[PDB]
RNA sequence: GCGUAAAGGGCUCGCAGGCGGUUUCUUAAGUCUGAUGUGAAAGCCCCCGGCUCAACCGGGGAGGGUCAUUGGAAACUGGGGA
């Protein structure tokens, strides 16, 4: 049960201020801790190990279970490896409801779709690690659609993706292909889950 | 004496293939005479022209590395041990060096090289290996 | 050769910077050994380095050994041409040709340089000695003796991309 | 073009002692040393011709290196009078090789030298004119040709092949070309320009510190 | 791997065994290849579908043999003759 963090700290600590986009500790940029408003130095390859993988990891909060099957399981794929992985990690469900527009914090729109709210491709989806592959119709649930969170994130603005495709007014959605998989250029860097979580 | 023929020619070449000599010897049979078109052809070496002459032998073939050090004979290996041998079918005859060089394996229509005994697609005794 | 200048960026990645003592009359004249290799991420990585008083004087005389020497090793694209076990020194290294998303799988000193000069899949495992110089050394060699297909086909005269795959 | 004829006074050095890598070129072996190949000396003196002339235009200085007894005039003389700066004394520990504590070696030259004429007498007492006199007295008879380089000596005509081994090794250490004439017992693949004659006639010294030093001379100033 | 780290038998003669000069005809015993049988299911891997997805299930494949029976090549080891 990933939803337990303070996602301050987290990010403070973690290696990049994401997500964000602000919410980087702009006020104090450096590490989180008692220890940690001092001299910070670089780690071994187990730090660029532990920094790929928490990192990359933190961008979507799963557990070390969840995330390790993706893992092997994004490399039983075609393709390369970290690209593979990476648009296998951000196609989740919740990656896919919180990418579309629904809503304003990843683990708000995470509750938002394994709420029983936010129920996809015609039916609803109630595990927030229950993805859907690219022609889904990532719908809105429309039994409670008229809500203060949906209408509020269909206000904010932000740059929907164009492996997927929003709508504001329809109630529905889709996933036109894979995502941009070098084209999302986060500073995640695969090759620290090529090396981090490969031995 | 007389271990193994094709081991001595393949001796020959590596130790002349670091001496930096002109041309260099061998004894003259079957795997020498097919092993010098064959290893000839695929421009190891200059030219194989077999003097042959009573009673037995003798090929003799030149050097066809040029001033940088270690040409087109840059490294010979036993693939095939004469006492312990090789063997490679159809599918699983390995095409030795991997983009550089080239094995010769013995196939059963001639002594194949590596790509055109994969062209009849099939394998016999590992005759040697030049990586 | 031929000797490449300095002209480009270099990395200069440590790989160790050990002890030292003289046994001399008064106990241990200690001075720091570092042998830190720098690398240009492109193909320019080479690996020596000295010794000298402080840390960072061993920083000092690594990268004056890095400024010394460097290597080519050619490469096509997360690759080598052919895939040799390449040690020299009594410490082997077995590095061959990996794919593309396989990404660099070495060791201490092997994911040192190979991971300062320009590697995308290369598995390597080593086997043989341990010391850094050891496997700087025929991680060296190894790297100095792969050989580039291009430049094979246009020494040994059969044909440039006659041994393709 | 080496003179043919007179090249016939320079062909002969150390025999019975020789090396397999520098007698491929050996003529023959007539009951004193290895005849050196004629024929080799004239075409590779060609090469030395062409190569160190257009090579030489290019605007780099030549070392005329040499240190063998009476190999110092050809030298001297020779680039003294060609255009080079070199050394024909007892070699400096790593010549090129240093090239910065060299320099300093420069520095004391120039302060000893531009402190002949700068009131270096006059100030001090007598020791110190007297032992500082004797210190440019024993620094520029032994390291004074290095002035004619400033930068790197970008090509190296060493004239000893086996005295000169320290230097060999020296332009061995950086990518520097090192053309000379290695005798019959010396080491072929060292260099690379081979003059394959001997050394031993002090003659066959002039012929070659002058077919050297008048190539560089004569390939030289002909911009105008 | 075996001069000095552990490791050359103190040394020889020899049976069994292991390996063997060059040319040429036959052979298929090895070597290699094609066709059939058989290697059950379940499982591993690939390709889809069903339990809200997943674990799981189901369907569609694959691969696994000094394997038999049988057709070829004779280059190499062997059988036989010169």
């Amino acid at each position: 049960a990933r939803y337990t963090g303070p996602s301050w700290k987290l990010s403070r600590r973690l290696g990049i201020s994401l997500s964000g986009t602000g919410k980087e500790l702009e006020k104090r940029p450096y590490a989180p801790g008692p220890h940690g408003p001092g001299q910070r130095k670089k780690l071994s390859e187990y730090g660029l190990q532990l920094q790929e993988k928490q990192k990359l990891r933190h961008m979507y909060g799963v557990n070390e279970r969840q995330f390790r099957t993706l893992f092997d399981k994004a490399g039983k794929l075609a393709g390369k490896h970290g690209e593979n992985f990476m648009i296998l990690l951000d196609s989740r469900l919740d990656n896919v409801v919180y990418k579309l527009g629904l809503a304003r914090t990843r683990r708000q729109a995470r509750q938002l779709v394994n709420h029983g709210h936010i129920l996809v491709d015609g039916s609803r989806v109630d595990i927030p690690s229950y993805l859907v592959k690219p022609g889904q119709t990532i719908g809105v649930r429309e039994k409670s659609r008229n809500l203060s969170i949906i209408k509020e994130s269909v206000e904010v603005n932000n740059f929907v993706p164009e492996y997927l495709t929003f709508d504001a007014e329809k109630l529905e959605g889709t996933f036109t292909r894979l995502p941009e998989r070098s084209e999302l250029a986060p500073e995640i860097n695969e090759a620290l889950i090529v090396e981090f979580y490969s031995r | 004496v007389m271990t193994d023929p094709i081991a001595d020619m393949l001796t020959r070449i590596r130790n002349a293939n670091m001496v930096r000599h002109e041309k260099l010897e061998i004894p003259a049979s079957k795997l020498k005479r097919e092993i010098a078109e064959i290893l000839k052809r695929e421009g190891f070496i200059r030219d194989v022209e077999f003097v042959e002459d009573s009673k037995q032998g003798i090929i003799r073939v030149f050097l066809k590395y040029g001033q940088n050090n270690e040409r087109v004979i840059t490294g010979l290996k036993r693939i095939s041990k004469p006492g312990l041998r090789v063997y490679a079918k159809s599918n699983e005859v390995p095409r030795v060096l991997n983009g550089l060089g080239i094995a010769i394996i013995s196939t059963s229509q001639g002594v194949l090289t590596d790509k055109e005994a994969r062209a009849k697609q099939a394998g016999g005794e590992v005759l040697a290996y030049v990586w | 050769r031929r000797i490449d200048p300095s002209k480009l960026e270099l990395e200069e990645r440590l790989v160790t910077v050990n002890r030292v003592a003289k046994v001399v009359k008064g106990g241990r004249r200690f001075r720091f050994a570092a042998l830190v290799v720098v690398g240009d991420k492109n193909g320019h990585v080479g690996f020596g380095t000295g010794k000298a008083q402080e840390v960072p004087e061993a920083i000092r005389k690594a990268v004056e050994d890095a400024k010394k020497n460097l290597i080519e090793v050619p490469m096509v694209g997360t690759t080598i041409p052919h895939e040799i076990i390449g040690r020299f020194g009594a410490g082997n290294i077995l590095l061959k040709p990996a794919s593309e998303g396989t990404g660099v799988i070495a060791g201490g000193p092997v994911r040192a340089v190979l991971e300062l000069a320009g590697v995308a899949d290369i598995l390597s495992k080593s086997l043989g000695s341990n010391t850094p110089i050891n496997m700087i050394r025929a991680t060296l060699q190894g790297l100095s003796e792969l050989k580039r297909a291009e430049d094979v086909a246009k020494l040994r005269g059969k044909s440039v991309e006659e041994l393709l795959g | 073009m080496k003179q043919l004829l007179e090249a016939g006074v320079h062909f002969g050095h150390q025999t019975r002692r020789w090396n397999p890598k520098m007698k491929r070129y050996i003529f023959t072996e007539r009951n004193g040393i290895y005849i050196i190949d004629l024929q080799k000396t004239v075409k590779k003196v060609e090469e030395a011709y062409n190569f160190t002339k257009n090579l030489a235009a290019e605007g780099g200085k030549i070392l005329f290196v040499g240190t063998k007894k009476q190999a110092q005039d050809s030298v001297k003389e020779e680039a003294q009078r060609s255009g080079m700066y070199y050394v024909n004394q007892r070699w400096l520990g790593g010549t090129l090789t240093n090239f910065e504590t060299i320099q300093k070696r420069i520095k004391r030259l120039k302060d000893i030298e531009k402190m002949q004429e700068n009131g270096t007498f006059d100030v001090l007492p007598k020791k110190e004119v007297v032992q500082l006199k004797k210190e440019l007295e024993r620094l520029e008879k032994f390291l004074g040709g290095i002035k004619d380089m400033k930068d790197l000596p970008d090509a190296l005509f060493i004239i000893d092949p086996r005295k000169e081994r320290i230097a060999v090794a020296e332009a061995r250490k950086l990518n520097i070309p090192i053309i000379g004439i290695v005798d019959t017992n010396c080491d072929p693949d060292e260099i690379d320009v081979v003059i394959p004659a001997n050394d031993d006639a002090i003659r066959a010294v002039k012929l070659l510190t002058s077919k050297m030093a008048d190539a560089i001379l004569e390939a030289k100033q002909g911009e105008e």
